[PDB]
């Protein structure tokens, strides 16, 4: 066994692990005080739930996890709710002025305040690991805490703990939901700072969550809650294998092994089905087929782009419930006959399967049926770079007026950054189009 | 009120329909690079799809097919057809043609001479046309056609010539068809009702494949470079009633039934075969576009594709029609404002 | 970002801070003698960020009260909540400042201001953190516009890092007390613009137009405009006052609102304008956005929104109000500038002002407010080219060039404004 | 299409299928970065505070 220490940063990230680790607690049958009647080690253990759970004496399942918030609001109540007892008070970090949507506060200013108790804090918990492989990063692009603390945490989690992985959980920043014009240029900026420090960052678009939960969920005007159950169901089907026993993506290691050939092209589209409401009076169950057919419509994508104009890279797909092998690759091969599904000419074109029998869990009173198969598909494909196109051309819009930059030089940034940051993003852009995209009055 | 963006304007087509669309009092036009309209008239090269349907509260339209290209350019459509099952290499109404790079920049150079060579040895005809996607060069020995590729830059296609074309009479004259072919948000396929003959107006000559002006029947290389441009008909442009009439006359056929027949069924053929590539119908946002096939008829009345282009104009006479057309069916379709010109293509052989 | 100081100054100040005060008393169920009264706890959630608590669960106004006479402070204190205020909060002189901008600035508020900010230092120190300072004043008298930005002064340089926030109210011809607030008003609006983040401008003349033409008032009163100045106040400060999202503290609304330091004077408006019919959202959505609904005299179709802030209040569809703020930015995309991406941000609050079910407040930074800047300076020149009145300031040690260098910085301000509509 | 790498537990099972073959900065840089930044902010400061001062 070796252990995953979860790391949650601003409002995004620290209600999105408040989604995620009430789910995993669902899922291994942990109680809100912390017990967990079916572990039969007391007070120790090595079984796969360990990676993210620590064992007291008591008999209390404690995750291995930091919050991190520049101001109380939030993270109090974490402290005041349902899982008070879960989470020990020195894994709860808050300052009292926030970043005000601003990277530069929240990477110089605020953050050089705070970076050390957190790091502190962090040490604390990987001095309880017998194995740490490192660490799951939760965040927004768009807040000042979430861009700028986090960049610089990442930074300093590269010089303390050099050889360990770092992935990311991103929420990519939509006008439906988003709380600041300037959530472009903070976004640059921290994929520019954090892009050679992760290994491996899984992106969810706000705007893809929200349609998804009005389009299937038939909510009129979702709220974080929505988003953040749907979120968490993701999430857990991506770290499912790091949490359960089996042979695919049980290590950090693994999810750059298999998603990740090129380190800047670091990531994976992620496709959910079925998402089904649980006020939907009568539902017939979906198929393997039906569901592995859905991993590659865009409407089930957390980025809504179009994945057949551009190539795959890797791709491997998660199902929870009742599949079995064969049905799997009857699906695939039926798939492959009626899409467009093209690899770069240097990789295989093939699945990495994995199943789990357990299907998921869903929160009680919760918007999500219980279904009786699903599946997550992770697949690394160029045409992700769409989101990053859409983000450049706002940041270009504002950038050439110096719109709000005056906010982040009185911040003691320097503009260079800005143009640094965006030339950064250009050469991205070049290297997705140099990956997928071949040579092309009447 | 309707908002649309105009990125091209160097095109006869969406310059009509753009004025069709103010005329309806129902349209604003917006400056080219607001973000908050219904309806892109995109540029040529490079349109930003990944920028269109992320806009909350905006159903979004575009005049493009993204990925519609493979079927527009001349290499990427020779490559289709031999590799797409449903077309195959057993295509019967495509020209033989291989792709060659010059020697400067895979490449089929090499299986190319293989087929060229039982046609030096078989006695049959072998003269081939080498093209571009100006630059054309029709000869009957391989060498002179791969030294030319090699002398330009970019990948040329060598295309077996037709040498047994229908020759209009009075003339003894080459022509080509242009087909104009509407693709709407649903991916029905609308044929437009008119089509046009590019005459040549130079007698047909087996002999000098060398004096392209009675081989290439392109209105522009008509209009200069020959001696009796409009002498049959206004501009070398001969259309269905006078074409059709002329058949009825010469050969006892209509149009429908010696050409048209083919003609569909190639159209349906191709967009067919790539619409799982380009389809829109669970996109967030949604194209439509507008086609030019161009056709030859060789004597036997059999029909073949010569190309696809991805930005046609019309002819003169019909820009009003066609285009009033792409503002019905293409978008207020979409938009609903406040005797159909085309024919729908659709066929459901059960089997 | 929790406490904010309050501070009015002057006689216009002073009667709307009152009135304002009245009004949020009432939304967070506080009554005259600070004691709370409430149902809801919306209510209390946030009520620290303008009340500080007292024993017995008292609330008392975070709020220091200004003035070179006693004349309305007295009025004030003897007024409708006048007890509610923190009696050592009331600083004030006895000579007045005669509507001269000099007065307030440089002589007998030099004297005073001292004074002010040892109040003001006494009120920081209690605040666990303190966002910044609201200053309610008029421009066209002397203390409030003198003495009001000398305080601005004083208070930037002891916290340089907190937020500066005020309401000014603009004079107009039409609504005018002496002939010589344009020079008032000139002067005040060069310190504005050099110091604070976020300037809500109120001009006389809209008011008064809107209780003329639109609430059939004959002959309008202060009162009647101090109305039409409370419930913006109120509106304005909602997403400040109440649980949410979207500029909930002052810093916050700067970034969202504040693309360049100097150009942070914004339009408000007010829905419905103050009847029992019910109000629907795309008619909340219409009329807030409307010319006539706006308190800055200025045809928001002579320019460009650079970025606005929509709250509406009332239990009302979420989903409706999205569609309808979607509609009118999508049908009128002209008039906001392209390359500001998403510029118009919408909050809700479930809690209505008194006598409504439904409200709605827009916060508009457009150029067009460059009409209000010209109207003053036309006013301003066409006494200072003959030098009309100016003996009323040498004869407090202002020297002419201080007039020239206020002009000149009002003009440049306002080719700035030009500069981004054309951009 | 061939499968391999299977492999069962009593939790799942895991394996792949192939469809076709292929055709840092120091804590000292950081540190002087964020001090930099500092010294930027202290510097505006101080031109604030000497421009109030006149
Ligand atoms: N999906 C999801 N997105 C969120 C959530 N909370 C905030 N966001 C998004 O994150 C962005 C705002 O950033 P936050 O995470 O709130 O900001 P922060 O990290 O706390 O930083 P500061 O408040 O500036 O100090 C916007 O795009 C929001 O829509 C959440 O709970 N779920
Ligand atoms: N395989 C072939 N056999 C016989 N003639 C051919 C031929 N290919 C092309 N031609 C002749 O050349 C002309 C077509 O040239 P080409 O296919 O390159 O079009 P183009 O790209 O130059 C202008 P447009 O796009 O409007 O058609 C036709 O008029 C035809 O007469
Ligand atoms: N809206 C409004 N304006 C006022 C009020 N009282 C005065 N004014 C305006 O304020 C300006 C005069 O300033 P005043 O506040 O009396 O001067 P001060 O006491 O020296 O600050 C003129 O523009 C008046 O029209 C009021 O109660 N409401
Ligand atoms: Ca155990
Ligand atoms: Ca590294
Ligand atoms: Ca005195
Ligand atoms: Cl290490
Ligand atoms: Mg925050
Ligand atoms: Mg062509
Ligand atoms: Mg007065
Ligand atoms: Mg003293």
């Amino acid at each position: 066994m070796r252990e995953c220490i979860s790391i949650h940063v601003g409002q995004a990230g620290v209600q999105i692990g408040n989604a995620c680790w009430e789910l995993y607690c669902l899922e291994h049958g942990i109680q809100p005080d912390g017990q967990m009647p079916s572990d039969k080690t007391i007070g120790g253990g090595d079984d796969s739930f360990n990676t993210f759970f620590s064992e007291t004496g008591a008999g209390k399942h404690v995750p291995r996890a930091v919050f991190v918030d520049l101001e109380p609001t939030v993270i109090d109540e974490v402290r005041t709710g349902t899982y008070r007892q879960l989470f020990h008070p020195e894994q709860l970090i808050t300052g009292k002025e926030d970043a005000a949507n601003n990277y530069a506060r929240g990477h110089y200013t605020i953050g050089k305040e705070i970076i050390d108790l957190v790091l502190d804090r962090i040490r604390k918990l990987a001095d309880q690991c017998t194995g740490l492989q490192g660490f799951l990063v939760f965040h927004s692009f768009g807040g000042g805490t979430g861009s700028g603390f986090t960049s610089l945490l990442m930074e300093r989690l590269s010089v303390d703990y050099g050889k360990k992985s770092k992935l990311e959980f991103s929420i990519y920043p939509a006008p439906q939901v988003s709380t600041a014009v300037v959530e472009p240029y903070n976004s640059i900026l921290t994929t520019h700072t954090t892009l050679e420090h992760s290994d491996c960052a899984f992106m969810v678009d706000n705007e893809a969550i929200y349609d998804i939960c009005r389009r299937n969920l038939d909510i009129e005007r979702p709220t974080y809650t929505n988003l953040n159950r749907l979120i968490s169901q993701i999430v857990s089907s991506i770290t499912a294998s790091l949490r359960f026993d089996g042979a695919l993506n049980v290590d950090l290691t693994e999810f750059q092994t298999n998603l990740v050939p090129y380190p800047r092209i670091h990531f994976p589209l992620a496709t959910y089905a079925p998402v089904i409401s649980a006020e939907k009076a009568y539902h017939e169950q979906l198929s393997v087929a039906e569901i592995t057919n859905a991993c590659f419509e865009p409407a089930n994508q957390m980025v809504k782009c179009d994945p057949r104009h551009g190539k795959y890279m890797a791709c491997c797909l998660l199902y929870r419930g009742d599949v079995v092998p064969k049905d799997v690759n009857a699906a695939i091969a039926t798939i492959k006959t009626k899409r467009s599904i093209q690899f770069v000419d240097w990789c295989p074109t093939g699945f990495k399967v994995g199943i789990n029998y357990q299907p998921p869990t869903v929160v009680p009173g919760g918007d999500l049926a219980k279904v009786q198969r699903a599946v997550c598909m992770l697949s690394n494909t160029t045409a992700i770079a769409e989101a990053w196109a859409r983000l450049d051309h706002k940041f270009d819009l504002m950038y050439a007026k110096r719109a709000f930059v005056h906010w982040y030089v009185g911040e003691g940034m320097e503009e260079g950054e800005f143009s640094e940051a965006r030339e950064d993003m250009a050469a991205l852009e070049k290297d997705y189009e140099e990956v997928g995209v071949d040579s092309v009055e009447e | 009120m309707y908002t649309f963006v105009v990125r091209d304007e160097n095109s006869s087509v969406y310059a009509e329909v753009s004025r069709l669309l103010l005329a309806t009092g129902q349209w604003k036009r917006l400056r080219k690079d607001n973000p908050r309209f219904n309806l892109m008239l995109g540029e040529r090269n490079r349109l930003p799809f990944g920028r269109l349907g992320h806009e909350p509260g905006l159903v979004q339209l575009v005049n493009y097919y993204r990925g519609a290209d493979k079927l527009c350019r001349k290499a990427s459509l020779v490559k289709l057809i031999k590799t797409s099952p449903e077309l195959s290499e057993s295509c019967t109404w495509f020209p033989e043609s291989y792709v060659i790079y010059p020697t400067n920049l895979t490449d089929e150079r090499e299986v190319f001479l293989a087929a060229y060579n039982r046609r030096r040895e078989g006695r049959e005809g072998n003269v081939w046309i080498a093209k571009s996607s100006e630059g054309i060069l029709i000869s009957s020995e391989a060498s002179e056609l791969l030294d030319f590729i090699d002398e330009q830059g970019q990948v040329h296609v060598i295309q077996k010539y037709l040498e047994k074309p229908l020759l209009l009479e009075p003339g003894h004259r080459k022509f080509d068809i242009r087909s104009w072919v509407l693709v709407d948000h649903l991916y029905n396929i609308y044929l437009y009702r008119e089509g046009v003959l590019r005459t040549s107006s130079e007698p047909y000559n087996s002999a000098n494949f060398q004096d392209k002006t009675c081989h290439l029947t392109n209105h522009c290389i008509q209009k200069e470079y020959s001696k009796n441009y409009g002498r049959y008909e206004e501009g070398n442009e001969m259309f269905f009633e006078e074409f059709n009439q002329y058949l009825m006359d010469a050969l006892n056929t209509t149009l429908e039934n010696s050409i048209l027949l083919q003609i569909k069924h190639i159209i349906r053929s191709c967009l067919m075969c790539i619409e799982p590539a380009i389809s829109t119908k669970h996109l967030h946002y949604q194209s439509f576009q507008l086609f030019g096939f161009d056709f030859m008829v060789d004597e036997e009345l059999k029909v073949w594709l010569i190309e696809v282009n991805g930005a046609p104009a019309c002819a003169q006479k019909l820009y009003a029609e066609l285009c009033q057309g792409i503002v019905d069916v293409a978008i207020s379709s979409v938009f609903p404002l406040a005797t159909s010109i085309f024919i729908k293509l659709h066929h459901h052989h059960h089997h | 970002m929790r406490e904010i100081v309050h501070i009015q100054a002057g006689q216009c100040g002073n009667q709307i801070g009152a009135k304002f005060w009245e009004v949020i008393s009432d939304e967070h169920g506080i009554d005259p003698t600070g004691s709370y009264h409430g149902d809801s706890d919306l209510q209390l959630e946030r009520i620290n960020v303008y009340y500080n608590e007292a024993t017995g669960n008292k609330y008392v106004p975070r709020a220091i009260l200004v003035d070179l006479e006693p004349g309305t402070m007295d009025s004030v204190r003897s007024g409708p909540f006048g007890q509610i205020f923190r009696p050592d909060n009331f600083v004030f002189g006895q000579s007045g400042a005669g509507n001269n901008w000099a007065k307030g600035h440089y002589t007998e508020g030099a004297e005073l201001v001292d004074s002010v900010l040892d109040v003001v230092r006494k009120e920081s120190e209690s605040c666990d953190c303190l966002q910044g300072f609201q200053l309610t004043h008029s421009l066209g008298g002397g203390t409030g516009s003198g003495m009001g930005t000398l305080l601005i002064s004083k208070i930037r340089e002891e916290y340089p890092d907190r937020i500066m926030n005020t309401f000014s109210v603009m004079p107009s011809p039409k609504v005018s007390d002496t002939v010589v607030e344009p020079y008032n008003a000139t002067l005040s609006v060069h310190q504005l613009v050099e110091n604070t983040d976020e300037t809500y401008c109120i001009d006389n003349e809209a008011l008064y137009d809107i209780c003329f033409r639109t609430l059939k008032l004959t002959t309008p009163t202060y009162g009647d405009l101090n109305h039409l100045v409370s419930a913006t106040m109120s509106g304005v400060t909602t997403c400040l006052r109440f649980p949410g999202q979207l500029n909930a503290d002052l810093r916050k609304l700067a970034v969202n609102m504040v693309p360049f330091p100097r150009l942070h004077f914004f339009m408000p408006g007010f829905a419905p304008l103050t009847q029992y019919r019910a109000l629907t959202v795309p008619e909340l959505t219409q009329q807030m956005f409307d010319s006539k609904n706006m308190m800055a005299a200025c045809d928001p179709r002579h320019g460009r929104y650079l970025t606005v802030a929509a709250i509406f209040r009332g239990r009302m569809s979420m989903k409706e109000v999205d569609e309808q703020m979607l509609n009118v930015q999508n049908k009128n995309s002209s008039y906001f500038v392209e390359w500001i991406p998403n510029n118009v941000k919408t909050a809700v609050c479930d809690i209505p002002p008194r006598g409504l079910k439904m409200s709605a407040t827009f916060i508009g930074n457009s150029t067009a407010i460059q009409e209000l800047f010209k109207r003053i300076s036309e006013q301003f020149t066409a006494m200072f080219r003959r030098k009309a009145f100016l003996h009323w300031y040498t004869g407090e040690g202002m020297d002419e060039m201080e007039f020239t260098e206020a002009e000149s910085n009002m003009n440049d301000l306002v080719s700035e404004y030009q500069q981004y509509q054309d951009a | 299409m061939e499968v391999i790498e299977l492999n069962k537990c009593t939790s799942g099972q895991s394996f792949e299928v192939i469809l076709k073959p292929p055709s840092d900065p120091s804590l000292e840089e950081i540190q002087k970065k964020l001090e930099a930044a500092e010294e930027r902010r202290k510097y505006q400061e101080a031109e604030l505070l000497k421009h109030l001062a006149e």
